[PDB]
């Protein structure tokens, strides 16, 4: 029961899925062969007659490489070969290929496997889609799949984990085009989307893990902790609390306003020494430091519509409430006049678990703060401007158009973004 | 004979606590066997428990939830064994704190299934009094499905009476934003369908626990403890043979002067803390003023704001009936502005020689005060804040609902406040 | 004064002052059941009006559960149909792109033939 | 000569339990029905082939609890399964429910046990209806029954035994509605109604008997004494009030003003030391003091229209008039113009019987007074005001209208209760 | 996936053969075709440019084409020569007499279909064809005529694939053939419409390098081809070697080409070495950075400071610090900010390869899309005009059946290209 299917599109989506699913095994004492020595984890891993615990996951990519590294990787046995789908030719960092030209050739084979995982669901909660904003696969294929699942599964819950493009973390010239087209196409088919600014994950790995030039593994591992912390309330069942979908009600006031900002804490280097440990009040205040934000934005300069705290480890209501109080005095946490100022809290038993030979240290207690601030709209504006610069001179546009796209599909997509921007202005009005 | 229904997380916890406090007060152990001292207990056992021969006593309790979570808590709980396995009616899609889910989409898929159980349980009654619903007004199951059950029952048993234990949402206890939307939709249904409604306020349950019980970190256990106490106190005259010797319909006819004005302000004296510590008896005047004071009302209203249309008060244990009568008449003399003159002899006492569990002297208030409109103004305001901007409505329109249904529920509840108003300003 | 004498009893009048005035003064089963029936008609009719509104509520419940179902199907139709037009307009667009670029080449392929033709004429 | 004691509602039933308890004592009957070794007692008992003398009583209540308590007590044998009629659900403090709703339901069946009780009669004198005033059962149904009794057994007398409501006692907020509604219906149909103000009985069990908080049982110990002191001459071979039609004459001059004021003496306790037992002059003087009055009103400020002095036990007729002669010397005691200033004394030589091992004490001499006074309207004004406050603001009315009644009847009841209030004005000149 | 190569004409085959000498050595292949190298990476992406043969031998996916047997014999008798499949040698005896029309129209066309049969054979052998790559002279007959003819004829058959060229621009500094500007101009037009990307190898720059820098008084072709080859291994590093990409021609094109007509790249390399000379001391990362972005290191005689970079891709080879690299790279654009278009955000991408070339501990390749390339086109137009104005040598063309219109059209199309380059050069974002 309460089943959840994870779909991983493109290079970013797949690589993250690996960081996620690895941690998940560790989180649940599971071994990489599928076997294991609270039945709430079954929401993410299906079980077989042989006793193997196979993830409720689909790995898709228009080119073979990334997926082949898993088909040969240390977890070749953790999944079903059928559930790791690949094309031959990729999307060449072009949405129009990912969406149309190249995706058209895989979509039905992809959807067919989701249907077979859907069958093994006594009562499916919905889908978790991991993708990049800038890849041709991450943008195009994801939007095609989202559209398609909204026919196939109708209004069934669709969640996102989208990697926001940053200059420092690879990136390509056309990425703004890819990210704007994908936001527009998915906007309806999405019920909730968690943005992940690569710069922020770069900044955190630099400033806290002390890594001068962080790897994809380094970022993805940090990301997996945050993602697992968000999904903890679904693989575990504790009396303490643990309760997503509820957060999601407070987090989403209106349908288009479905982008929470994660503010994960504490990020500690695996060579910190004396370190041990941090109080609930340290970790709670940490959530209000912009240095811990999943997306680089300014919510000290933006009004609030929600605030959720997701504790895990060795947390007790006394200090949580005592902490919440210390914060609730300070005037930088300005909520709107149309919604309450309470902070929805959730608490887990299972503390954050660490990866064998990791970059992070093992914390007794961790928190993730999901909030609905008008400051997330900056990430939009940031991206929109970059788009605006090139589109003005129609730079690179021809590669899209050559794949069957229209200039209008860019106007429409941009107008929708300006509406999403206007909508975040309108919402912060008192 | 009364049929007991408990709906949602709140309702099933509240209900489980009533059923264990009263099980001790009637000498029924968690297995369902009489081991009590006086035969005075088994005299009025036929109101709540049935037989199996046995002798085995099964509570006339129907358990409803849209997810198993809470049902299993009860099952795995101490007294949880006593319940008819064939009476646990549950789904798997939790309604998730959405009135429209519990009341329409999800609930409807389990309503007929529940009704069959009530149908069965009512047939095994010589003559039935009415119904007992324990539920929260801010969730989805108790809020939505619980109101749906009341509507459906009203259609099947029109003549039978509707009694409810309706817990009021507060921003103090529970952070879900939508609670005001649910309660306003729930209240609209209660105004029209119940006969007597015990307005248990979480605002007040928390403040009592905090400011007064000196509980720095109040838990649901502590909050529910006061509720269980009051439920046994408001059902003292039903499940116990004394000079009264009355019922549900008689209570309603005498407590309810006007139809809609059927929402009561529960009370209690003394305000006991969980387990710790007991010791030292209370005098009758110490008991009376406590119970008649706002620092004891299970509803967040100041009674010195309105006027009591009708008052009810059950005293427990060995006390001087003289002393009791003496203080009540003194109270009505002193605070005569806050009692309606145009309803004579409107304050009603009751005594019962058997003291409650642990504490050897109790008092349980029930006021039908115009002050209750303050609990509604509160709910209406929280509703309006979000509603003027149409916030969180998508969650409801997604379940088939219309904006009109919200516009009406508020209107109808504002009309209820203007109704409580009329008699607050009225004299002889 | 006297009234009567008996076995286990007796009686006697006792006048204390005379009265100032010598003068003194200064049902159907068909109609009870007609009125009993009358009260029953009323009670039964208001209960019948209560029944009307209660069944009118059942209709509302039927309306909303239906709205939710229709809203999802219209949504699925729109999604499916928008995508149908999107995937077609795309195929349509891209195809003419390639068909024109091949024409441009075939037009240049025409030219080459005439150059070979123009060299033959020159001999 | 036959007499049917009908017991409607919880009061009238518990009250009927106390009286037939006292009759069985006074006549020497066992709780099994048989008696060992003056025929006038049979005016209330029908003998069987087994020599057992079954009471001419019909117990009606709309809930099983009370009547099931009869089928339990030692007197379970005394009555037949047909004469103890119990419905499923009571009127629930609602007059309209007891009359139109749960009434209609049980009426016919209730009249059958009366019919079959009367199909065993040489010629029924009348019926003695016992009931409360403010009960939904002891108001709605009583009034319904009186309607049909006045049709089906027309011309036969009706002697009402009503229990007037009191705050000091287990009273309900709706009682003033039920009280007036019932009086409006049971007015034309009663021939003589003996009110019992529960407040008056409450004080009596306190000041005299020394019971601060008296039980219903203790309060009914005196109600049986007084009701038995009323029925005394019917159950025995007496001369004063030898029939039901005598009270309608001896006390009811104006027909609507049929509410005489009862009075009893001596109110005596057993858990108090022995002394010189009271004389006739002692208990006759006491009979006039409002301290022993059955109903609370000012007799000193009320124009009389009748009087009776029903004695019991070891009395002498000279000593009786020796007390009359001494009271007219000090007190005046006014009377209406159209009425002669005087009593109707009668002595039933039978002794004062008190429950063996009861609250009351064994007395050789005892008296009871029946006095119709304009002063009794001082308690109807109490009730009429309480009614007028609630009805002014329509408080509780919806419940009555919910049972099929009309606001049309709520006014009809008060208008008649204002007309009856004026009858005490037209007379008290 | 795999690339098909075509070398056309004298220059075409000349620079082609050397590319194969360079990259075969780089991949640990001996002249027979037997792999005898250390690293497993030399094979990881070997299929891009080679065919897996019988006896575990590797054979270049290359087609040798010319209208004279001459250079094809030089190649055969040459070092690796026996390495190529001899069926791929599609040769004629006619000659093109440095006449575009003999190549494109008359003589060329007769061999064209025989060539296509061989290209269709190599395309079938392919698992996934990436695109095509042509090495050709722009001033001759076979390279300029038959080269552009093949491009067009291939384009008809594979419109889906990437057409990439190594076009060597004629300078009078290096060749006396007067008609070279005619042939240049006619070929540039074919490029401007039939190639996804073109690397502009200009003999003016090549000569000036070998002379002003390498101080070789009389530079031979062997001396110039050494630069061509150094550049070619460079521009195709990520195509052949496994790194932090992925590795595609289309991906390069979509990022490097903003406007379709403008796909002419200015290659550049650091360090500049003499043919077969032992390197003494290696350059520091700043030296490599500074040099690479200097006019003196450009493979095309245009001053990058006279124009503006639309897109830049720079490839560093050898084991060096990426933080030094990333520091240096960001310094250049922060000081030379005026030479990078603001309307193409983050237009300077950097790839690092741990495998350096032969005899170089560190190399650096530059691929830029500077508007400055107009300088080269202008130089050719002026050279063309001078002669066209006097209808000079035209009967060499009209004698092959050509038209004076075809000529005026060609000049005009060149002129338009320069105006287009100038437009975006002058274009501001405001
Ligand atoms: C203000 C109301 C809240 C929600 C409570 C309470 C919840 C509770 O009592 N909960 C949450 C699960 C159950 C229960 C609690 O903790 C295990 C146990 C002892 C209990 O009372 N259990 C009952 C049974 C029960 C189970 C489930 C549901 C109800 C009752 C019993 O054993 O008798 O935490 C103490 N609280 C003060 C809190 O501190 C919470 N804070 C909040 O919600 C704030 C931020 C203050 N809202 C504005 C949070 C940090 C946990
Ligand atoms: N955090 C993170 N970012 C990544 C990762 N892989 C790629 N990216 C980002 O994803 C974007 C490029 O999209 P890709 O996912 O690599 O491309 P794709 O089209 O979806 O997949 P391919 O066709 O295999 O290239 C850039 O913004 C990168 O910064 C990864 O594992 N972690
Ligand atoms: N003296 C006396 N009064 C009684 C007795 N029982 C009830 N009453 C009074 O009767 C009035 C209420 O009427 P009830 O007869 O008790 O109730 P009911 O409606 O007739 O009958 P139920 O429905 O069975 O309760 C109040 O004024 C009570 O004080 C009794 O045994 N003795
Ligand atoms: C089932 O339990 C009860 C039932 C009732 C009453 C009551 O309060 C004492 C109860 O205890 C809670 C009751 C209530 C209110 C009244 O007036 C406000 C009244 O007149 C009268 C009453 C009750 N009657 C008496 C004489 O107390 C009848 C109904
Ligand atoms: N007092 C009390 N309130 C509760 C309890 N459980 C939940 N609540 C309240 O119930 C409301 C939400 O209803 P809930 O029981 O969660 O939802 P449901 O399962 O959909 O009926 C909130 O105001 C909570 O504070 C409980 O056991 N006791
Ligand atoms: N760098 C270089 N340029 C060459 C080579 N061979 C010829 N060229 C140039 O190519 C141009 C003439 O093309 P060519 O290859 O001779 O004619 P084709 O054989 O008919 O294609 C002139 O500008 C020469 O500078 C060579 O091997 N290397
Ligand atoms: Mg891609
Ligand atoms: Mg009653």
């Amino acid at each position: 029961m309460r089943e959840c299917i994870s779909i991983h599109v493109g290079q970013a989506g797949v690589q993250i899925g690996n960081a996620c699913w690895e941690l998940y095994c560790l989180e649940h004492g599971i071994q990489p062969d599928g076997q294991m020595p609270d039945d709430s984890f079954n929401t993410f891993f299906s079980e077989t007659g042989a006793g193997k615990h196979v993830p409720r996951a689909v790995f898709v990519d228009l080119e073979p490489t990334v997926i082949d590294e898993v088909r040969t990787g240390t977890y070749r046995q953790l999944f079903h070969p059928e559930q790791l789908i690949t094309g031959k030719e990729d999307a060449a960092n072009n949405y129009a290929r990912g969406h149309y030209t190249i995706g058209k050739e895989i979509i039905d084979l992809v959807l067919d496997r989701i249907r077979k995982l859907a069958d093994q669901c006594t009562g499916l909660q919905g889908f978790l889609v991991f993708h990049s904003f800038g890849g041709g696969t991450g943008s195009g294929f994801t939007s095609l799949l989202m559209e398609r699942l909204s026919v196939d599964y109708g209004k069934k819950s669709k969640l996102e984990f989208s990697i926001y493009p940053a200059p420092q973390v690879s990136t390509a010239v056309v990425e703004p085009y890819n990210s704007i087209l994908t936001t527009h196409t998915t906007l309806e088919h999405s019920d909730c989307a968690f943005m992940v600014d690569n710069e922020a994950i770069y900044d955190i790995c630099r400033r806290n893990l002390d890594i001068e030039r962080p790897t994809y593994t380094n970022l993805n591992r940090l990301i997996g902790q945050i993602v697992s912390s968000i999904t903890a309330s679904l693989r575990f069942d504790g009396a303490l609390n643990v309760d997503l979908t509820e957060f999601q009600t407070n987090l989403v006031p209106y349908p288009r306003i479905h982008f929470p900002l994660a503010t994960y804490a504490p990020v500690i280097s695996a060579e910190k020494a004396y370190h041990e440990q941090l109080s609930v009040a340290e970790i709670t205040n940490a959530c209000f430091e912009p240095a811990n934000q999943m997306v680089k934005c300014d919510p000290r300069h933006g009004k609030y519509m929600a605030c959720c705290l997701l504790y895990r480890g060795d947390v007790v209501p006394k200090d949580v409430n005592a902490a919440i109080a210390t914060i609730k005095t300070k005037r930088t946490i300005q909520f709107v006049d149309w919604c309450p100022t309470g902070f929805k809290v959730g608490i887990n038993y299972q503390p954050p678990t660490v990866v064998p030979g990791g970059d992070l240290a093992k914390v007794q207690r961790a928190v993730c703060m999901l909030s609905n601030t008008t400051a997330i709209a900056e990430a939009w504006a940031r991206l929109d401007h970059k788009f605006d610069l090139m589109y003005a001179k129609r730079a690179f546009v021809h590669w899209y158009v050559g794949e069957g796209m229209e200039e209008g599909e860019f106007s429409e997509a941009r107008e929708d973004m300006a509406a999403l921007e206007k909508d975040y202005e309108e919402v912060g009005v008192d | 004979e009364i049929v007991h229904i408990q709906a949602g997380q709140c309702g099933n916890q509240i209900g489980a606590k009533f059923w264990e406090v009263i099980s001790d007060e009637h000498g029924i152990d968690p297995t369902g066997s009489y081991h009590g001292d006086s035969d005075l207990q088994l005299e009025r056992i036929n109101v709540y428990y049935n037989e199996a021969t046995g002798n085995k006593y099964v509570p006339r309790a129907i358990l409803v939830d849209l997810e198993p979570g809470t049902m299993d808590s009860v099952r795995s709980g101490p007294f949880g064994q006593i319940f008819r396995p064939d009476n646990f009616v549950f789904g798997q899609s939790g309604a998730g704190n959405n009135w429209a889910k519990g009341h329409y989409t999800e609930g409807a898929e389990l309503v007929d299934s529940v009704l069959d159980v009530v149908r069965k349980e009512s047939e095994s009654c010589d003559c039935l009094q009415g119904f007992q619903l324990t539920h929260s007004l801010g969730g989805g199951t108790g809020s939505g499905m619980g109101t749906l059950l009341i509507s459906k029952i009203r259609e099947e048993y029109p003549d039978r009476i509707m009694n409810t234990f309706s817990v009021m949402p507060s921003p103090k206890v529970s952070d879900t934003v939508v609670e005001p939307y649910n309660a306003t939709l729930s209240v609209h249904q209660l105004v029209e369908n119940t006969d007597e409604t015990y307005s248990i306020d979480n605002e007040a349950l928390y403040d009592i626990c905090f400011r007064t019980l000196k509980l720095t970190t109040p838990t649901y256990g502590d909050l529910n403890h006061l509720v269980s106490a009051t439920m046994s106190g408001v059902t003292t005259c039903l499940r116990f043979p004394g000079q009264l010797n009355a019922d549900l319909r008689k209570l309603a006819v005498n407590m309810v002067p006007f139809p809609r004005l059927h929402f009561f302000m529960p009370g209690f004296a003394p305000l006991t803390s969980r387990g710790s510590q007991q010791y030292r008896a209370l005098t009758v005047p110490e008991l009376t003023q406590q119970m008649f004071d706002s620092k004891n009302m299970m509803a967040a209203c100041d009674p010195r704001h309105g006027r009591y249309l009708t008052v009810a008060a059950v005293f427990r244990g060995r006390m001087s009936m003289k002393e009791v009568d003496e203080q009540m008449l003194n109270v009505q003399n002193k605070n005569s502005s806050y009692f309606v003159e145009w309803i004579p002899n409107n304050v009603k006492t009751a005594v019962c020689d058997i003291p409650p569990r642990g504490l050897k002297m109790s008092a349980t208030f029930i006021g039908n005060s115009t002050a209750i409109q303050e609990l509604f103004k509160r709910i209406s305001e929280q509703f309006t804040a979000m509603f003027r901007r149409k916030a969180f409505l998508h969650w409801y329109t997604g379940e088939g609902m219309d904006e009109m249904e919200f516009t009406e529920a508020e209107s109808n509840m504002n009309d209820l406040v203007s109704e409580y108003q009329q008699y607050q300003d009225a004299t002889a | 004064i006297e009234l009567n004498k008996a076995t286990s009893g007796q009686s006697w009048e006792v006048i204390l002052k005379p009265p100032s005035f010598d003068g003194v003064p200064e049902p159907s089963l068909e109609e009870i059941q007609k009125k009993l029936e009358a009260a029953e008609e009323r009670r039964k009719y208001q209960e019948a009006e209560l029944l009307k509104h209660l069944a009118e509520k059942r209709e509302h419940e039927r309306e909303v559960i239906q709205k939710a179902i229709e809203e999802n199907n219209n949504f699925i139709k729109m999604a499916k149909e928008k995508l149908a037009q999107k995937m077609e307009s795309n195929k349509e667009n891209r195809e003419a792109h390639l068909a024109a670029m091949l024409e441009r080449l075939q037009e240049k392929d025409k030219h080459a033939e005439e150059v070979r033709k123009n060299k033959e004429l020159k001999e």
